[PDB]
């Protein structure tokens, strides 16, 4: 906690999060451009959130060059801000603003690639992200793209234990929150990964579900229903049912029409329905579709 | 399967030995604490222990709590009067941190028989924020456990539940455990629970996996040996009391070994 307030120029408001407004601002000693999340706790009767207090203390921790970074927090008696590193943009603005004829195939290789990197390290800390979407992907303009709002993230224990359900953005909730799994682990962030994979391709949602059930649907019709056979224990889980359609799985070339072999193999192990069988992000950064990226690894920030 | 996290265990082991070593609390800073004392401690311990079972509140947030107070407690004097206070709000911010379900500001401020005021809990979580620098993510002995829990050969619950109660158990006595690191009362604990319930000893895996073996174990093991014989007697009762529930296998029923032979 070196920073005080009077050292920091507001530029502009750049957004609106779980506690309110963020803006970018300048340092005025160093020149250093930053966002400054603020959370004011005069409103708060409960106290510090929970939500700053996991975002506060897991990234504290996670020093990678495709997280986000903290840099400082100003604790004040009625504000609390934090810090971050300044990105100029999301992943959903730059795929609506600027990639109407698409992405090109190298910059979606590089951004998979780096937000693998991002989530191994997570992974490898003990924290679930929970709220992987494009909005919550950070990019800057050296073309580094970083895991962002850690406000949804939990620390775990090994083996896991259940923790709050129904996290995940609806659209890129993986299947066994849908069920009501007792237990869901690291491979949810990367059912989240797979889906933002498949979207940064054709530019909308994998899945865009109105509703749980809506979503599941969306999901079967796509990959097939699962039975026994792709994933023991499904049809045993609290929310399944057998009245679920059977869908038959379409061929996954169907799915991401312009994808490459390579990339339809990574794609299909990210969306594996068993948890137990879906990549890793250490394993998927082996996989062959990456074999071509040259872009050199962000640096570190201090 | 991925509930285990085979791709990530071992990176999350090392790391958690890295951070246990940051978030140690100073061995020595009770003879420091003009005011307070080993048994005033004991004392906030098992009550905190009666408010994680009155509100059904995790283990691991029980053991967040006392990392944080003894953390706290290395760094700042506190009167008598005033221990409570910080045990309240470091229960607060346990239950913040690690639970689904924390429960409300005013029902710490209740447990505490209108000893505090709302502003005072508050403030004190702040105060605890600000000397913790918010480093809230701190390795247990239960963490250590549960992933020990993976080398039993097959699994045992009363194993678990004994090793787990051994381990709440150490929570109270800061002599001898604050000479201890989590990783090691937990490993103590699981080879005493193991012992005592299967006659097998700490397995040659775990001792691949944290480099420690019976002779690293021995002065912990023979803490942990006596505790638990000791533990009808002690003044502090309310860990035993909870774990004599069908919930944790009734493991404080159990008879300890008279001997641990080596």
């Amino acid at each position: 906690g070196p920073g005080s307030m009077e050292n920091f120029q507001k530029v502009e408001k750049i957004g609106e999060g779980t506690y309110g407004v963020v803006y970018k601002a300048r340092n005025k000693l160093t020149g250093e451009v930053v966002a400054l999340k603020k959370i004011r706790l005069d409103t708060e009767t409960e106290g510090v959130p929970s939500t700053a207090i996991r975002e506060i203390s897991l990234l504290k921790e996670l020093n990678h060059p495709n997280i986000v970074k903290l840099l400082d927090v100003i604790h004040t008696e009625n504000k609390l801000y934090l810090v971050f590193e300044f990105l100029h943009q999301d992943l959903k603005k730059f795929m609506d603003a600027s990639a109407l004829t698409g992405i090109p195939l190298p910059l979606i290789k590089s951004y998979l690639f780096q937000l693998l990197q991002g989530l191994a390290f997570c992974h490898s800390h003990r924290v679930l992200h929970r709220d992987l979407k494009p909005q919550n992907l950070l990019i800057n303009t050296e073309g580094a793209i970083k895991l962002a709002d850690f406000g949804l993230a939990r620390a775990f224990g090994v083996p896991v234990r259940t923790y709050t359900h129904e996290v995940v953005t609806l659209w890129y909730r993986a299947p066994e929150i849908l069920l009501g799994c007792k237990y869901y682990s690291t491979a949810v962030d990367i059912w989240s990964l797979g889906c933002i994979f498949a979207e940064m391709v054709t530019r909308r949602a994998l899945f865009p579900g109105d509703s749980e059930i809506d979503q599941l649907f969306r999901i079967f019709r796509t990959l097939g229903t699962p039975d026994e056979v792709v994933w023991p224990g499904v049809t045993s889980m609290p929310d399944y049912k057998p009245s679920f359609p059977k869908w038959a799985r379409q061929d996954f070339s169907k799915v991401v029409p312009p994808l490459d072999e390579d990339g339809r193999s990574l794609l299909s192990q990210m969306l594996h329905y068993d948890p137990n069988k879906r990549i890793s992000a250490k394993a998927a950064l082996a996989h062959p579709f990456f074999q071509d990226v040259t872009k050199p690894v962000p640096h570190l920030r201090l | 399967g991925v509930n285990e996290v085979p791709d990530y265990h071992e990176d999350i082991h090392t790391y958690l030995r890295e951070m246990e070593v940051k978030c140690k609390p100073k061995v020595g800073y009770m003879k420091k604490q003009p005011d307070i004392t080993n048994s005033m401690r004991a004392i906030l311990v098992d009550w905190l222990v009666e408010v994680g079972e009155e509100y059904k509140l995790q283990n691991e947030t029980l053991h967040l709590a006392v990392n944080y107070i003894d953390r706290f407690l290395s760094s700042m004097s506190v009167l008598r009067g005033k221990l409570q206070l910080v045990g309240t709000a470091a229960m607060l911010l346990a239950s913040k941190f690690e639970e689904i379900y924390p429960p409300e500001v005013a029902e710490f401020v209740y447990i505490t028989d209108d000893t505090y005021t709302k502003k005072q809990v508050l403030r004190m979580e702040h105060l605890v924020l600000k000397v913790l620098a918010f480093d809230l993510a701190a390795p247990t002995i239960n963490q250590f456990l549960t992933q020990y829990f993976l080398h039993q050969q097959p699994a045992n619950c009363k194993v678990e539940s004994l090793a787990m109660f051994l381990g709440e158990l150490s929570l109270i006595d800061a002599d001898p455990y604050l000479k201890y690191l989590p990783s090691v009362i937990a490993a103590a604990a699981f080879h005493l629970a193991l012992y005592t319930v299967t006659g097998q000893s700490w397995p040659e895996s775990l001792v691949q996996k944290t480099g420690y073996t019976l002779e690293t174990l021995k002065p912990c093991l023979l803490d942990l040996h006596q505790t638990y014989l000791r533990a009808p007697q002690h003044a502090q009762q309310s860990i035993r009391e909870k774990y004599k529930n069908s919930k944790y296998h009734g493991v404080s029923l159990l008879n300890p070994p008279e001997t641990l032979n080596v």
